[PDB]
């Protein structure tokens, strides 16, 4: 009693809840910054290990801590639901990613540091010295099995 | 009949049985009946809700 499974969760619009759009440019937001996709140890056929919502420094280095945060990375390769980058980058190659910077209204229950820990109370603040708001006031949903 | 070489008998029919079958389950169909074409099939699933809101 063993099927072949596949599930789906989330989307785009849930990281960045928010966001001021300028007239001038549409892209004034973000900033592109180069980063590993596939770790130096693992073999090439092996998923990589980022996702949507972890914080990372200006040098492309995943933060560790709050003293670290520079923006959130949301690129739309790391999307839920795409899985079809195995094995087409080898192990230590380099591939712009896009982050977001300023002018965002960001989830805080899905914003994580590089081992999947929350965001720290002391590292929102340096989140916020971009120009961001980190918002809790999330309604959420509840499924089936739930009342209300 | 013929009983041994030189007798007779007196052949008096047959018996027969057969024995029971439980049509219980099929009587009050459940089952939907739906002729495929290969032998791999593939069912998906999807399901909302709702959320506490809060007040600001």
């Amino acid at each position: 009693a063993k099927a072949h499974v596949a599930t789906l969760e989330g989307n785009y619009s849930d990281i960045v809840l928010g966001r001021v759009v300028a007239f001038g440019d549409t892209g004034w937001n973000f900033k592109e910054v180069d980063m590993t996709f596939i770790a130096d140890d693992a073999d090439a056929d092996s998923k990589t290990t980022l996702f949507a919502g972890v914080l990372v420094g200006e040098d492309g280095t995943p933060a560790t801590a709050a003293a670290g945060v520079f923006g959130v990375l949301v690129d739309r390769k790391v999307l839920p639901g795409v899985d079809h980058y195995i094995g087409v980058f080898e192990p230590g190659e380099k591939v712009p990613m896009v982050l977001a910077v300023r002018g965002l209204t960001l989830n805080q229950l899905k914003l994580k540091y590089a081992d999947g820990t929350a965001i720290d109370a002391a590292g929102i603040q340096a989140l916020e010295a971009q120009g961001n708001q980190v918002t809790d006031k999330i309604v959420g949903t509840q499924f089936i099995g739930s009342v209300l | 009949m013929q009983n041994g070489d030189f007798q007779i008998l007196d052949y008096t029919g047959l018996i027969s049985t057969m024995p029971r079958v439980d049509t219980l389950l099929q009587s009050m169909n459940l089952f939907t009946e739906h002729f495929g074409r290969t032998t791999v099939a593939r069912i998906e699933r999807l399901d909302d809700g709702a959320g506490d809101i809060k007040a600001v």
